[PDB]
């Protein structure tokens, strides 16, 4: 699973089966890292109009 | 329901934005709706298609 | 049901009678008119391609 | 009815929902337009059975009791002169109720002046209503009263010429 | 255009992406029947109201403003003379007071 974003700590209480999370657009918003099983939130990097 | 004329405009604009965001989830006949999946799965001659 | 258009009123017309008001009501009514929308801008390249 | 076509059409998402919603908005907008145009009165007025309006003739614009559609002769001529997933929704107001609304508006503006549009319908004789309208355009009441027969004859002749011009122009 | 009734004034109010107009209007109420005439015949002359309308409560004739009942004595100050009584259809006989 590929993508770009800032990985931060999260407070979303994922259930044991649950691995990733999806927004309305279906783009991945949170992910569970292998090897260490922790839950990393994925926040898109800051952008806007010049 | 006194202020329905303004709420109608707000709901129409929010629904248009939600539809435009929702349209990214459609693959439109492709193998996937995610561009990164296509770019990581296929060679550029068929990933171009 | 078949909807009614209004309460039926028959105006007491005759060729030499008039109706003159003897009192009045100061009536305040609301009229709601939209003026503007939310100003939305879409980055076309980022929306199509990211 | 092709199921493979609909399975391929589900790949394009909610295009059909947007088209149906836009057409539904147009369909309710037409009923809103008719509601705003014709339903400007909440009282259904009737003319008196005796049509004594000081020589003024409204038979070409008042509803004809002999016709089952309850239309005016002018309105009857107007209605005579107009000739795969597709559905046509009927309008919310039928032509009989639109004719009833126009009949109520005509009865209000004949029997009550402009008073029914601003409040309760206050009755007034039609040669007095006409004099008030004459004073609205800056002509004295006496001019209307002295020449009331000529104005009534001119009005009846003009209404007949309107019916003749509508019947003679395609 | 500015509410139902005779428009007096209006107040604007801001609203989210909109405007709200408070239309203050005048609505007539408590109407009463009166017997009316187009003109008053007096001394062989026809008298017409300058701004009002001739009304009668049954025995006496008055002139009042059109949108509010305020009966006043039919005088020369509030009437004007045009022609004789032979032309106007529905002219009635009543005295016209001279101040
Ligand atoms: C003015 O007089 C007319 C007739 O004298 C009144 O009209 C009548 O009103 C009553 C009350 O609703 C009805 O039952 C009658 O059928 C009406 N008759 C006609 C011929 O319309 C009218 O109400 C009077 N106006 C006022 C303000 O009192
Ligand atoms: C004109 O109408 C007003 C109300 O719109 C009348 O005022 C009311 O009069 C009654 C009895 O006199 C009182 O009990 C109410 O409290 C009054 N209401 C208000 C808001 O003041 C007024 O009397 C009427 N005048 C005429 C001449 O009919
Ligand atoms: C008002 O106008 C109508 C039609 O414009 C008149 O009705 C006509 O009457 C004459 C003789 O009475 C007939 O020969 C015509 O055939 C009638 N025309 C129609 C269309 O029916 C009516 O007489 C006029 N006056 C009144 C008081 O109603
Ligand atoms: C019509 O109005 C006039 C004037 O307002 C009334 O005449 C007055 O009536 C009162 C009541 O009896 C008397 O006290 C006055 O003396 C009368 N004035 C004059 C100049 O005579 C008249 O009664 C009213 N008529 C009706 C049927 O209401
Ligand atoms: C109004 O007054 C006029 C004049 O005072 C009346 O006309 C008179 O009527 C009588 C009988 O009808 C005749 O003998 C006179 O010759 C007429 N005089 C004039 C100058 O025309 C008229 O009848 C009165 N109308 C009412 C309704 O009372
Ligand atoms: C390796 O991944 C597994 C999950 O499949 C995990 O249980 C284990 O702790 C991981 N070990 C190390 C050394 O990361
Ligand atoms: C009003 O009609 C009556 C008949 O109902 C008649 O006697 C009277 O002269 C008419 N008045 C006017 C001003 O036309």
């Amino acid at each position: 699973l590929t993508g770009t974003g800032v990985l931060t700590e999260s407070n979303k209480k994922f259930l044991p089966f649950q691995q990733f999370g999806r927004d309305i657009a279906d783009t991945t918003d949170a992910v569970r890292d292998p090897q260490t099983l922790e839950i990393l939130d994925i926040t898109p990097c800051s952008f806007g109009g010049v | 329901s006194a202020l329905g004329k303004l709420q109608d405009v707000v709901n129409q604009n929010a629904q248009a934005l939600n539809t435009l965001v929702k349209q990214l989830s459609s693959n439109f006949g492709a193998i996937s709706s995610v561009l990164n999946d296509i770019l990581s799965r296929l060679d550029p001659p068929e990933a171009e298609v | 049901y078949t909807m009614s258009l209004g309460a039926e009123n028959s105006v007491a017309y005759s060729n030499n009678s008039i109706a003159i008001p003897t009192n009045f009501t100061i009536s305040v009514t609301t009229e709601i008119l939209p003026v503007s929308m939310t100003k939305t801008s879409v980055d076309c390249t980022m929306y199509i391609c990211g | 009815d092709s199921t493979e076509c609909s399975n391929l059409l589900l790949q394009y998402g909610s295009f059909c929902t947007q088209l149906n919603r836009a057409l539904t908005g147009i369909a309710v907008e037409q009923d809103k337009n008719t509601q705003e145009v014709f339903a400007q009165v909440k009282q259904i007025y009737k003319t008196p059975p005796i049509k004594d309006f000081g020589g003024f003739n409204f038979s070409q614009i008042l509803p004809d009791p002999s016709k089952p559609s309850k239309r005016s002769p002018i309105e009857d001529l107007l209605f005579n002169k107009v000739t795969n997933g597709l559905t046509v929704l009927p309008p919310l107001l039928t032509d009989e109720m639109i004719a009833q609304y126009t009949s109520a508006l005509l009865a209000g503006t004949i029997t009550s002046g402009w008073t029914f549009g601003a409040g309760p319908a206050l009755q007034i004789p039609f040669p007095m209503q006409m004099a008030y309208r004459f004073n609205g355009i800056g002509v004295t009441q006496n001019v209307l009263y002295e020449n009331q027969k000529l104005i009534a004859n001119q009005f009846n002749s003009a209404i007949g010429k309107i019916q003749d011009s509508l019947s003679s122009t395609p | 255009f500015c509410g139902k009734g005779y428009h007096l004034m209006s107040f604007p109010q801001s609203a989210p992406h909109g405007v709200v107009f408070l239309h203050v209007t005048y609505v007539p109420a408590q109407e009463k029947n009166f017997t009316t005439a187009p003109a008053i015949c007096h001394d062989g002359k026809a008298h017409f109201p300058r701004e009002g309308v001739f009304v009668s409560n049954g025995t006496h004739w008055f002139v009042t403003q059109r949108n509010f009942y305020e009966p006043q004595i039919i005088t020369t100050d509030n009437t004007f003379v045009s022609g004789n009584c032979d032309v106007v259809i529905g002219i009635v006989n009543n005295t016209v007071y001279d101040p």
